[PDB]
């Protein structure tokens, strides 16, 4: 609940709460009724939509990629990272350091690509998506050994139903995620530079466990994320200038703001 | 605009029913149909909207009444839907009286006003 | 897995049900309520404040404000008849357009008392006698006061007070009546008649109006809702 | 030993004496008071003028013929350029008032008539062409009455406001107006109609130039008449009286 | 938690409720507030009218 | 539960219940036993179905639009608004200020538009609705960047499942709701006059998140609101015209009832 | 529990619990007992199916109609009867007033017309029906603006799910239903006679959402009344004829019993 | 608020209900109500008819 | 999310059940009950009053 | 072991919650942490800085 | 089987919404946290903090 404003009455003395010294890098912590005379307001008003956690907890989609049951294109594999899209990276890099746990939901819609094949009956889709850790051995065709996953975890979603979710530890060895590093991966001051030294999440493959149909069928999949009991330390300034590359916070120079007609214009 | 709303009670006065264009702010008027009287609250005129759609259309006309049917000598007369334009009264006489002339009486539009076409039996 | 069996009903939706949602906005801040004059907690008592009827409304008289006067005057008689109509408070077009014949055509069926009252808007000099009777059905209605004066009357004085009240008893055979138009949910017949006559002196007008105002009374109820057969649409007003 | 047909009201500097009325009608059961510190938002300290601006106001008056349909005022903008009320309301941003209204017509015992005095909150008003919205030199005339009309105004390319009396130039049953506070005047009985309104909003205050709380309307419902010989001038009066206003928001002086 | 109350019964029964989310702008709309007071509305004149009483004395 | 009759004898006193005074606007509280002689009758009657709550809380399709899966309409925009149907707006309209939570349910429905393509063969469909507040990236086309709904509340529905439904809060920035506005937005009484001065509500959009098919369809998308916990104040009269505009209170005058044949006519 | 039977011996007393006399119109209260030697047996039979809410708590169609997605029958109306089948008005009209509950329940089934449009393909069709209390405004067409339901209560079912199902209350102004009535609708004895005087309880309607496909479909929907709560009084004879027009009473008269070779035989 | 009652049970066991809806129209139908008298419309008799006694003396 | 499982009889209509399902009209005022004579509690009640035999149902 | 909550009202009601798996790292986001502490970016300074008083003296 | 009923809004996906899921690692042993200086519990403490006003964005 933010703080009830205090009635106030006319003054002639020596205290001076304007007069400050902004050198100190310190914020003034002056009321309205230190600078004019106020009424007793009681103020309900809360900041419950302000909270770290309610900002961060909404799921966004982060990447989506597709799929076919013929030809050369039979599955899918994407490197997991949060960077590939705009919104929840912006939203992300307001910290630099977090901590969150992660609820994951997939949306899978299959489209029936355009063929010259005729008596086409279909039958129902049945989709794997599968998760590899660093390591692991990453399948080098969509009838390979490794759809068994013993270890590796698997999920198996039938179309027509609500869409697939589990939940993410933390899954890091360092303390908190870094959203930012200043250095490079080698002793030696080469190599890679940046938040790329850090990203090593694993992989994500997705395939149709069945052809389905004689004609060919494109299926897409999208990736939501969602983080859920989120710590974070060390803001930092929004981004001014526009994202370009995932791996590197390379940017296009940009003015600080807009521009208007002139210093003493109330118009955009 | 499009062609104006068709109504069950009233049909586009002579200008309008041969008029094919209509622009915005285009009032049209109804007029009430063969055994319908109109209702003086409701006006019967359609405007064309800026979306090209005309105003609310309500009935501006209303069913008319055939006289009363009258009592029959010596029988009853059902009279089951009521007595509006277009209405069927049927007769019946007692036991032991033989019904001679029609057995209904449709209200139908004879001249000007609704009328009884047939005539009353004698029982 | 705790083993289920869904029921015929579901995954249905029914316009009239009662069930928690999840909510698309979590934690919003509402912004709190003031105290705002004339809070409504019921629609009865909407349905209890007096409303102008429009016992007039004959030819033209509807695009006027003639439909609301009650043109009583002098004659050379007694015993004739001012006006007449029967009880349909949500049916009749006398009512169907008040408050309460508004509220009432939202609803199936009705009970209740109701209030009517006559206020006399003529000259200080003029007096009259009125007698305002109610019967209820099973013969038709009265065409003579002496056949009104047998059914629930009230014989108004025009003194000092200006307005008298005649209360439509429930005397239904059933509990509710229908609001729509039904033979055997009949109501009656409320009529007007000229007690003696209205004496006025000279250069004073002789012709005046009587105002009538409907309201319920504190035994009124509604039922089953229902749409309003009044509002009525084409296409979506852009 | 009294009778309950006279009655005085005094406010500020001015004093009403109805002498024949009847009982005063109260908003919606509520009396006007100030605003309360767990309701407010506005944070500066308001000004409370109290006898300057809580004062009887007298507007010009009307003439009731045979033939009148009726008038009605916005009833902020009316008391705009009167006293210290209006040159307070130009200067602050915000503002909140209750009203009386005190509206005096008297008669011989041989004149015969009826007006319905009904004020009504957020009295949106029509326009006789569906395209555009009335304007404001249409809908609202300060130091002077604004008149109904008895025939359907034409439609059209303009911007003028539906005044038929029935519709009330709000698509409503004239006769159902009876649901805001109102009062009746019978020249047979009475001969004034007060009415006390608390201040009504969806917010704590607001800017009275760009938005009117509360619309007067008075409108005859049984016509004038008399007989030959009798006085034929027939007028009605109006009195305002804002009750417990405050402003919050001292700036320059004007709407611009 | 949870909530007992009575269901709608004629005359001349109890229901059991619990809440399931943590905004309260998602529970159930409440059918049984059955209160009224028609004084602001009819009846709004300054001064007690008493029934049997001359209106105006 | 409704006053139950008091019964009553016959009278011979000064007490005058019936003659009362109309002009102070003051309803009488007269019961039917002034008047006549009763007998004692107890109401088990209630006026539960009379609550404003009870009357306001029923769905009602307030709009209804319609996308395709080819061709230039791809994806359908509504301002949100109360005042597009008849039905619920005037029976908003019985009250000045209205104070709801609000429920809101979709029915979608899918249909086959006819084509010359052949060897047609769809697959499941699914639909995306999404909210954005005043000030949100409008979406320009269907594949925009702004779908992936960071912060901006969306939901997934497949075809051949219950109908999604979800639950608003107040969401006004006024203590209660204005169905009626008497005022212009510009302080020198010029621009917007009337209730548009205050709709601020959003906009909702719809899009097939897939295409299905080789053949086109075009899906309807209908709306329903329900208010629920609802607070009214300031009672008005009835609409006796007809709607014309949801902007304007603009109308077509109307007379004020039907007429009869004559003062004592028992027949409409 | 019934009875259990009594022991009894051998008697040469002046009781004579046999001779009755029928023309009181009692019943006699007689045992075995009486009659002849008995043993003692303790009976642990129950008349639990026996009971008239038992009896009469079991759906049971009472009518089906039939609905298309294109051509003139766009969609179907009923006016509500339980007369229309023969079997529950039997079972119901054991007595003369009953009062009760219902549970309704709906079964929709759509079927392809046979027709030349090549190329089908459908998608799932959505139904809606409607319920119209006595002096609602009916549907005069199947995209009129009635649909919305502001206050008229209406389903929404999409196909391949479990059946929709509602609970009615009493609904009857009356204090209980009557299945039979002996009286006209007008004072002046004539009119409507019969039990068509007290049928009030309104219509039903019955439509398709979406058109679904390209080639016509009928759907037929049949509708199940299921008494809960009963409450009967005042019991009457079974019906020995067979049911001719709901509306009337009206019968074709038939034998008393069945045809025997003689009075002393015992094959029928 | 949950009713435990006992289940239908041959002769020579509880089960546990609760009310969802707030109407108490929309409840489970009443299928234990044994209880009889035939006295209305069977000996409807003003005078009571002892059995082993003459009907008419 | 309480983990179920649906169990063989899901989304059946079995004319003779026993389950609670929503009203379509809440909170309605139901008409009360007046002492009507003959309540019928049992179909048995009715099997015990006399009932005539047609015993000569012989030809016409 | 069920958990009693307080709903989220406005000003000027009580949920319930079951966890079902053993993960902790699967159980509802926490939408109910209002706290604050601003000393730590605004008001940095080693030194306390009195309002009324001259920043520098 | 317990006889349950699906209501509107069974089987879909709102971005915003709060339900428990089922792990994908279970039993994960969650690195500790150490105290890192600079927690931020709420945005409201940053937009609290001086930021420079760019005022004379006039032209280049
Ligand atoms: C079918 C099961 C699949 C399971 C896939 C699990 C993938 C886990 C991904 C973890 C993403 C962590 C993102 C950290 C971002 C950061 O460094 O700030
Ligand atoms: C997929 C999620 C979509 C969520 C969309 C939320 C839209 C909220 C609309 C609020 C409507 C409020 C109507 C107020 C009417 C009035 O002013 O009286
Ligand atoms: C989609 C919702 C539809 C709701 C339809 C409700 C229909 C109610 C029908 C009540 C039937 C009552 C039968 C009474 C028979 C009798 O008179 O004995």
């Amino acid at each position: 609940r933010v703080a009830d404003t205090v009635g106030t009455g006319p003054t002639n003395s020596e205290a001076i709460p304007a007069l400050t010294a902004a050198e100190t890098g310190h914020t003034s912590q002056v009321v309205p009724g230190d600078t004019m005379q106020t009424r007793h307001v009681k103020n309900y008003h809360s900041r419950s939509e302000s909270t770290i956690e309610n900002f961060l907890c909404r799921s966004a989609c982060v990447y989506f990629t597709e799929y076919e049951n013929s030809g050369a294109k039979r599955y899918a594999e994407w490197v997991l990272t949060p960077r590939q899209a705009a919104q929840l990276r912006r939203k992300l890099e307001f910290f630099t350091y977090v901590r969150f746990d992660l609820e994951l939901t997939f949306v899978i819609t299959s489209t029936q690509q355009p063929s010259t094949t005729q008596n086409q009956d279909a039958q129902i889709l049945t989709h794997q998506i599968m998760y590899v850790p660093p390591g692991g051995p990453v399948p080098d065709k969509v009838d390979s050994y490794v759809w068994q996953t013993s270890t590796n975890p698997s999920v198996f979603w039938t179309e027509g139903n609500a869409p697939p979710r589990m939940s993410i530890p933390f899954l890091s060895i360092g303390n908190a995620y870094s959203n930012f590093y200043d250095g490079w991966s080698e002793f030696s001051r080469n190599g890679v530079y940046g938040i790329n030294t850090l990203n090593n999440m694993g992989t994500l493959y997705a395939r149709h466990v069945n052809a389905g149909s004689t004609g060919p069928i494109k299926s897409t999949i999208r990736i939501y994320f969602k983080p859920k009991h989120v710590k974070a330390w060390i803001p930092r300034p929004p981004r001014l200038c526009q994202y370009e590359k995932a791996k590197n916070v390379n940017f296009q120079p940009s003015g600080v703001t807009t521009t208007r007609q002139s210093i003493t214009t109330m118009t955009n | 605009c499009e062609v104006p709303t068709r109504l069950n009670s009233a049909s586009l006065k002579q200008p309008y029913i041969t008029q094919n264009y209509f622009p915005v702010g285009t009032v049209v008027e109804y007029e009430c149909r063969p055994g319908y009287r109109r209702e003086p609250s409701l006006s019967p005129k359609l405007t064309c909207l800026q979306n090209l759609k005309w105003s609310t259309a309500v009935e501006f006309c209303k069913k008319k009444s055939c006289p009363n049917p009258g009592e029959i000598r010596n029988g009853q007369i059902d009279v089951p839907g009521g007595i509006l334009f277009g209405a069927t009264i049927s007769f019946s006489c007692n036991t032991g009286y033989k019904l001679f002339g029609s057995t209904s009486s449709f209200c139908l539009i004879s001249g000007s006003s609704v009328q009884w076409s047939d005539p009353l039996p004698e029982c | 897995g705790l083993p289920t069996m869904n029921t015929p009903g579901s995954c249905q939706f029914l316009t009239s049900d009662d069930f928690q949602s999840p909510s698309a906005m979590p934690q919003y801040d509402v912004t709190p309520e003031m105290r705002i004059p004339g809070e409504v907690k019921n629609l009865m008592e909407i349905a209890e404040v007096d409303s102008v009827v429009p016992v007039q409304n004959v030819g033209e008289k509807v695009n006027s404000m003639e439909a609301y006067q009650i043109p009583v005057r002098s004659n050379e008689g007694s015993g004739t008849q001012v006006f007449g109509f029967p009880l349909q408070p949500g049916y009749s077009s006398v009512f169907s357009r008040t408050l309460l014949g508004e509220i009432l055509n939202y609803y199936t069926h009705w009970s209740g008392s109701i209030k009517l009252t006559f206020m006399f808007c003529g000259s200080a000099m003029a007096t009259g006698k009125f007698l305002l009777a109610y019967s209820p059905p099973g013969a038709g209605a009265p065409t003579k006061r002496v056949d009104a004066m047998l059914g629930t009357h009230v014989v108004w004085d025009v003194g000092l007070q200006s307005s008298c009240v005649l209360c439509i008893p429930w005397i239904s055979q059933t509990h509710y009546r229908y609001v729509t138009s039904d033979e055997y949910t009949a109501g009656g017949f409320i009529t007007c008649w000229y007690q003696t006559n209205i004496v006025v002196p000279a250069d004073a007008q002789s012709s005046c109006y009587i105002m009538c105002f409907v309201s319920a009374c504190n035994d009124f109820s509604v039922r089953l809702l229902k749409d309003t057969p009044f509002i009525s649409q084409q296409n979506f007003f852009q | 030993g009294y009778s309950d047909r006279a009655r005085s009201i005094t406010l500020g500097n001015s004093t009403i004496t109805t002498q024949e009325c009847a009982n005063v009608v109260v908003g919606y059961g509520v009396w006007p008071d100030y605003l309360k510190d767990s309701e407010a938002t506005a944070e500066d300290q308001p000004t409370q003028p109290d006898v300057a601006t809580c004062r009887f106001y007298t507007l010009d008056s009307v003439q009731w013929q045979k033939t009148s349909p009726g008038w009605w005022w916005k009833l902020p903008d009316a008391l705009s350029n009167l006293g210290l009320f209006g040159q307070n309301m130009q200067y602050h941003y915000l503002g909140r008032t209750g009203y009386t209204v005190h509206v005096q017509c008297n008669a011989s015992k041989f004149h015969q008539g009826c007006l319905l005095v009904v004020c009504v909150p957020e009295a949106e008003m029509g326009c006789a062409t569906l395209d555009n919205t009335p304007s404001s030199a249409e809908l609202l005339g300060g130091d002077s009455a604004k008149e109904f009309a008895d025939k359907p105004v034409a439609s059209g390319s303009n911007k003028l406001v539906q005044r038929v009396v029935y519709n009330a130039g709000m698509g409503v049953g004239v006769g159902n107006l009876t649901i805001f506070p109102h009062q009746w005047i019978n020249l047979r009985t009475n001969n004034s109609a007060t009415i006390v309104m608390p201040y009504t909003n969806s917010v704590p205050m607001d800017n009275m130039f760009r938005h009117n709380n509360v619309t007067l309307m008075v409108i005859p419902f049984v016509p004038l008449d008399y007989c030959p010989g009798s006085t034929t001038y027939v007028p009605i009066t109006v009195t305002i009286a804002p009750m417990c206003a405050e402003y919050n928001g001292l700036r320059l002086a004007g709407h611009q | 938690g949870a909530q007992v109350s009575t269901q709608k019964t004629g005359a001349h029964i109890h229901y059991t409720n619990i809440n399931y989310y943590k905004d309260a702008a998602s529970n159930s709309a409440n059918r049984q507030d059955f209160t009224q007071d028609p004084g602001k509305f009819t009846e709004p004149v300054k001064d007690i009218m008493i029934k049997s009483l001359p209106a105006l004395n």
